[PDB]
Order: structure tokens, then sequence, then C-alpha cells
């Protein structure tokens, strides 16, 4: 889960 | 030393500013009349709202609550962004574990989505469209149920703290002390979330003293504020655990369903 979360965390 | 905590709550501010477009200055600012520019449209009725839906929105079948919905859904989603950006801009975040980094936001953003609402809002309603739009809170309250009750719970948290007269600077740190909270679930690596919030607590405290002489139990009433949006937040994600289960018409928007998801 939480895949838009992680590439928002990743520049 | 203090120094340092200064330099810290300025950095927060900066990076605050940088983060979020409309601020609770310009956002007075607006509500007031500082400004001269155009006045945002308000909207108060049904009539009020279908000749302004063009100020504000920058389909047409779904009836008025539903719309209404949707939107507060796209700021949300706008927000979470925002709020993204800014917790990055927080030192030590971004070295935590990816995984920590992303349970912060999940657990944290719908609180800071509470607490800068409050910004935009007074007694009789919220700015929405970069300040473009007004609409009433009676309005919005008036919204056909469950939607009327999904939109009154930001308005009567935003009452209450607003009383407490805070401007941006102190929102900058109390927004960062929420995000770097070590007791969320889930929570791989404690002890490094919990340093950088002493830290955080500590340059609110020292921003409080000296923004707020005059208010010593300031510091103690914003971290049981704390406790109190978590519950606040708990009832928004129940209440719309019930929208998406009674509303045929309820198209959640992916962000959203992703940070409700497995949310207890
Ligand atoms: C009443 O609020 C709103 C009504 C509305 O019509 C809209 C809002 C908000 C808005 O920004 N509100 C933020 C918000 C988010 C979550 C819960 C809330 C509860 C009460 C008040 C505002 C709340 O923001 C919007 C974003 C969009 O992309 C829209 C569209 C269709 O393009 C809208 O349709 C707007 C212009």
């Amino acid at each position: 889960r939480h895949k838009i979360l992680h590439r928002l965390l990743q520049e | 030393e203090s120094a340092d905590l200064r330099a810290l709550a300025k950095h927060l501010y900066d990076s605050y500013i940088k983060s979020f477009p409309l601020t609770k200055a310009k956002a007075r600012a607006i509500l007031t009349g500082k400004t001269t520019d155009k006045s945002p449209f308000v909207i108060y009725d049904m009539n009020s709202l279908m000749m302004g839906e063009d100020k504000i929105k920058f389909e047409q079948s779904k009836e008025v609550a539903i719309r209404i919905f949707q939107g507060c859904q796209f700021r949300s989603v706008e927000a979470v962004q925002e709020i993204t950006e800014y917790a990055k801009s927080i030192p030590g975040f971004v070295n935590l574990d990816l995984n920590d980094q992303v349970t912060l936001l999940k657990y944290g953003v719908h609180e800071i989505i509470y607490t800068m609402l409050a910004s935009l809002m007074n007694k009789d309603g919220v700015l929405i469209s970069e300040g473009q739009g007004f609409m009433t809170r009676e309005f919005l309250k008036s919204l056909r149920k469950p939607f009327g009750d999904f939109m009154e719970p930001k308005f009567e948290f935003a009452v209450k703290f607003n009383a407490l007269e805070l401007d941006d600077s102190d929102l900058a740190i109390f927004i960062a002390v929420i995000i770097l909270s070590g007791d969320r679930p889930g929570l791989l690596n404690v002890k490094p979330i919990e340093d950088i919030q002493d830290n955080l607590l500590q340059a609110l405290e020292l921003q409080l003293k000296l923004n707020h002489p005059e208010s010593s139990q300031l510091f103690a009433k914003l971290l049981q504020k704390m406790t109190d949006l978590r519950q606040i937040v708990t009832e928004h994600v129940q209440l719309l655990q019930v929208i998406k289960k009674t509303e045929t018409d309820m198209s959640l928007h992916p962000l959203l369903q992703e940070i409700y998801k497995d949310l207890y």
C-alpha cells in the first residue's frame, strides 16, 4: 500500500 | 541553546511559507478586507453556488451535496501534497526509514488538514479556491445527511482553535510537532522520531513564550489540542467509512483511499 505517498516522499 | 531553537523556528516558518500558498496571514487579510482585489465570491445557497461554480472551479449531473464533497476531497488531496513537501523540510525527516515517513504522514495529514482549515475559517464560513471563494458555514451545515455533519465538525474545531490566536510562525512548529509523533501505530524506529519531536517541542515552547508573553497556558493547551485532534480525525475517518458504504455515487480519491486504508 501507499504507492502514491512513497513517490511523493521521494522527490 | 535557544539560538539554535530560534533558527529552527525560522527555518520551519520559511519552509511553511514555501509549502503552503494560502497562509493564515493572507487568509485573515481576505476575511477582513486588507486586500482591495476582488473579494471572494460568496456562496451561501443553491442559487449562489450554481453561478459561482466557475470562480471556485478552475459532469454537472451529480447532486450538490456530492459535488461539494468531491470538492473537499480534491482540496484535501492538494493539501496532502503540500503537507508532504513541508514534512520533508523538517530536519531529520527524510533520513527516517521511508516506511516510517509514510506512516507519519498516513496518521498525521488529516490532523494537519483540520489545523490548517481553521486558518481559512471564521464563524461564518471557509475560504476556498485559493481565497477566490467563500462558502458559508450555514450552507455547508445544511447539506443533506450525512454530508452536513461531515462539514460541521471542521468548523467546530476551527472556532475553538482560532480562539488561541496562533500565527503562521506558531503554526509552522505546531504542525511539525504533530507530524513527528513517535507513537503512531506501526512505526519501526521510534527513538529517532521522538528525538526530533523533543527538539521541536522545545522550539514550540520557546516560540510561544516569546510570541505570546501574556498567555502562559498556550503550550499546554496546544499539547491537548494534539490529543484532541486524534479523536477528531478518528471520527472523520469513521463518518467517511459510513459515506463510502452508504452512498452509491462515491468516487473516493485514490490518495485518500490509500491513506484511510487500514487506518486502525
Ligand atoms: C466546502 O469546501 C469546498 C467546496 C468546494 O466546492 C471546493 C473546495 C472546498 C474546500 O477547499 N474545502 C476543504 C475541506 C476539506 C475537507 C473537509 C472540509 C470540511 C469543511 C470545509 C472544508 C473542507 O475546494 C475545491 C476543490 C476543487 O478542486 C473543486 C473542483 C470541483 O474542481 C471544488 O469543488 C472546490 C472549489
